[PDB]
RNA sequence: CCCUUUAAUGUUUGAUGUUCUAACGUUGGCCCCUGAUCGGGGUUGCGGACAGUGUCUGGUGGGUAGUUUGACUGGGGCGGUCUCCUCCUAAAGAGUAACGGAGGAGCACGAAGGUUGGCUAAUCCUGGUCGGACAUCAGGAGGUUAGUGCAAUGGCAUAAGCCAGCUUGACUGCGAGCGUGACGGCGCGAGCAGGUGCGAAAGCAGGUCAUAGUGAUCCGGUGGUUCUGAAUGGAAGGGCCA
RNA sequence: GAAAUUCCUUGUCGGGUAAGUUCCGACCUGCACGAAUGGCGUAAUGAUGGCCAGGCUGUCUCCACCCGAGACUCAGUGAAAUUGAACUCGCUGUGAAGAUGCAGUGUACCCGCGGCAAGACGGAAAGACCCCGUGAACCUUUACUAUAGCUUGACACUGAA
RNA sequence: UGUUUAUUAAAAACACAGCACUGUGCAAACACGAAAGUGGACGUAUACGGUGUGACGCCUGCCCGGUGCCGGAAGGUUAAU
RNA sequence: UGUAACGGGGCUAAACCAUGCACCGAAGCUGCGGCAGCGACGCUUAUGCGUUGUUGGGUAGGGGAGCGUUCUGUAAGCCU
RNA sequence: GAGGACCGAACCGACUAAUGUUGAAAAAUUAGCGGAUGACUUGUGGCUGGGGGUGAAAGGCCAAUCAAACCGGGAGAUAGC
RNA sequence: CUUUUGUAUAAUGGGUCAGCGACUUAUAUUCUGUAGCAAGGUUAACCGAAUAGGGGAGCCGAAGGGAAACCGAGUCUUAA
RNA sequence: CCAUAGGUUAAUGAGGCGAACCGGGGGAACUGAAACAUCUAAGUACCCCGAGGAAAAGAAAUCAACCGAGAUUCCCCCAGU
């Protein structure tokens, strides 16, 4: 009666903190936000999250939600 | 699936059609939008939703 | 004697500048409503046949 | 091209385009080729006495590929536009 | 005097029966070749444009013939499965099998899209025109236990939920850059160009909360395109674009 | 009608036997008989299937003895399958999982002859079963595509009124 | 009675006389044969071919939906032309 | 099938536990001699050869070197 | 004096058992067994030819070969074994 | 030896010897080595006193983008 | 009845064999396609007919492209286009 799953997606952080990026790289695919859009960086219609400037990733807890958001620092 | 395939066509007399599709049993009122014309780069009305 | 061309291969590949060999893309036959208007755009130009194809695609034309 | 049975990527793929039947006849010249002709006349009928282009050939282009050094007459040729400020630049007349 | 029609004597064309004989049949008699039941010729008789053969054609046709009749599989068969999505297995990056454990998809939507301006639930208590546990109204509690066109998961209050206003950005050409696949491919994308919508200003939109809703090539079809156009001018066909 | 057919089933009842999954007679509850892919009988017939009885006997209890042909010894002639090589024991264990060969340990002078058939996974035949191969053949049909044949009409041969 | 798997099956199988159905008007149907021709047969419906059943005795029920065959052709569809 | 559930003999320690020391034990390591691959070396002055470092189990498989056989030239030459 | 009558030799077969199974024999011997005036049996000629024949039907037989004989050719078919 | 996850295997093959017995050949293509000549390099058939010489028909390369027309060190894309 | 058919007698000529090549009439399948039917193999194998030292083809209802070429045959390219 069972037997079917399906192709798994790819999911989770591309870039880790520190790293350095260029503008337009993915940073987090994801499926809802779990991560949010800090600054330098845009959201994108399947949630998910890339720099929109050339820079470092940040990942910081911020806001009266305590949800992760992810900066860019350059 | 059970939504047929209409063909916008445009009203600037070019032959620039777009496709979409429509609800027929639902909806039959000729579907008319003011769509983007590449041939004459004018945002003109395009009709009959087949 | 001398080696045949795959005929059908020669209709599909054009050999470029540098020895690569451009092919038009698939997916744009028909079924195109449902496609977007983004991903037909990406299609409609011609792309170079990749690493791993390379080497069956001399095999198919030696007198490319 | 076999793939196993998997369709190959030559039948994968759309064929794509015609042959033209004229660019069976056409050829390019380069510049290092006009001082070849014997005569200092590129036509057409010249450039195949000293087996430049081929026979069967129709139309020719001069294209600017390399040192034309003498005076020249390029008659009933097309020419480039950076091959056409190169046969002036040595002195040459384009017909 | 050149018309459509309303029905005719002279008259073309298509069948129908009768009739005829003159092709054709004769496996009827007789004669000859020839004191040869073959054949041919002759002459009568009967049949007769039929029958029968040819070409084309419809049907019928295991009478023959060429072949096809899948893979997975705790042996094969039978059963079930085969592509896609969600969860778990899965070992706190990605990925990861089994006829492992559970569910779903093969769409829908011209609004359920865009934008702008608002708004905030489920349940419960109490009050009580019918009215009951529950219709509606009013307050209190509660704080999302609701809702998300459709599974499940990630999300969602700045709401991605709910309501109206106006609308077509469900645009055309592109695209730095990435992510993901062996590849074919698929995905994300700021920005630029051209035009457009929304703000009684500023301030966004390249479809939908996201992830399923799908099918390579070939071969055609349909529009468009002054790209090719087998002497030339055209055309046909091909290409390219949809 | 539990049958050349009845799964349950050695149905059940009767007969036959000291005792009868077979037989014979029935019963009918015919898994899943049946009327020319004939149904029920039926004298005769059968190297036919099943059952019983009398005779008969070495079939047997349970074998004994005898007669010839081999076997056996001598003389003459003189094969065969098989065969990696062998200085070719038992046991227990191990081990591609059933050991003459490994381990450990028992035992065992060297070499024939007649016997026997437990093992050498003994010999024989690239398993016939079972899978697999996009093997083959032949067979079937309402599989697919054809086709001979048969059949239809048009034109031809082929005309007149 | 007979026949049969020469070489593991001799039978309950096959054949059979009989029975029925069906085709067949003679240039017979059939069969062999691209054909000519020839078997059928120097026969002719009391004859021949095909099928099924299988001496004899008593018998042969019901079903024409399916599938064939046979007959009909008004309509519907339908080829070459 | 035969002890058949220390490998056996045998063991009251020749068994366990704790500690300690010695020794045995491999194709590992070291010594001695040899050979090869790779580098670093200008060590040489085509660069051989040297100097040092380190490496040399191998199926499929890849790479690099050879051996020998018959035949042709070198060959009316050399051996016989 | 009939009879696919009876018994039983030749003859034609091949039911049972034993032997044989590198046999005396690529199917036989030995002891029994069935038919034996007939749908018998046999000689000598003939005729039917391979998707064909012939078949009292077994897939039987067609030269110790038969669910498509043999010989030669395609041909060194092809062989993911 | 073969085949395998794995064989002393009681899996395969071989009684033994001797002789024969299995990656070739033609042509095309690509790459490495090497040699000649280099922006050029080479001829094929044929002729030929024949491995010479002649024969440059051609082939490949020096230019590419584009489906193509075309343009050309750029070109396609696109009104750009 | 003419006259044919026939009949006879002459002269001529033919047939048969032969290895390949050659022209014509017929014409496979295995195989390849990773199955298979269109396609392939291949107008091949083969079978038949006929001929010659060669045969066949052959003197433009041919090509070309606005210039031109000038019967057939064979070879090298064109072009695996």
């Amino acid at each position: 009666r069972n037997g079917r799953d399906s192709e798994a997606k790819r999911l989770g952080v591309k870039r880790f903190g520190g790293e350095s990026v260029l503008a337009g790289s993915i940073i987090v695919r994801q499926r809802g936000t779990k991560f949010h859009a800090g600054a330098n960086v845009g959201c994108g219609r399947d949630h998910t999250l890339f720099a929109k400037a050339d820079g470092k990733v940040k990942f910081e807890v911020k806001g009266p939600k305590n949800r992760k958001f992810i900066s860019i620092e350059a | 699936g059970i939504r047929e395939k209409i063909k916008l066509v445009s009203s600037a007399g070019t032959g620039h059609f777009y496709t979409t599709t429509k609800n027929k049993r639902t909806k039959p009122e000729k579907l008319e939008l003011k769509k983007f014309d590449p041939v004459v780069r004018q945002h003109v009305i395009y009709k009959e939703a087949k | 004697p001398k080696i045949k061309t795959v005929r059908g291969a020669a209709k599909r590949f054009k050999k470029t500048g540098k020895g690569g060999f451009k092919h038009k893309h698939a997916n744009l036959r028909h079924i195109l409503t449902k496609k977007a208007t983004k991903r037909k755009r990406h299609l409609r130009p011609k792309a170079m046949v990749s690493k791993g194809d390379l080497g069956l695609v001399i095999a198919c034309l030696p007198y490319a | 091209g076999f793939e196993g049975g998997q369709m190959p990527l030559y039948r994968r793929l759309p064929k794509f385009g015609f042959t033209s039947r004229k660019a069976a006849i056409t050829a390019e010249v380069r510049l290092s080729d006009l001082a070849k002709v014997e005569g200092g006349v590129v036509d057409l009928n010249t450039l195949k006495a000293a087996n430049i282009i081929g026979i069967q050939i129709e139309f020719a282009k001069v294209i600017l590929a390399g040192e034309v050094t003498t005076p020249v007459t390029v008659r009933g040729l097309r020419v480039t536009k950076g091959a056409r400020a190169a046969i002036e630049a040595a002195g040459g007349k384009i017909e």
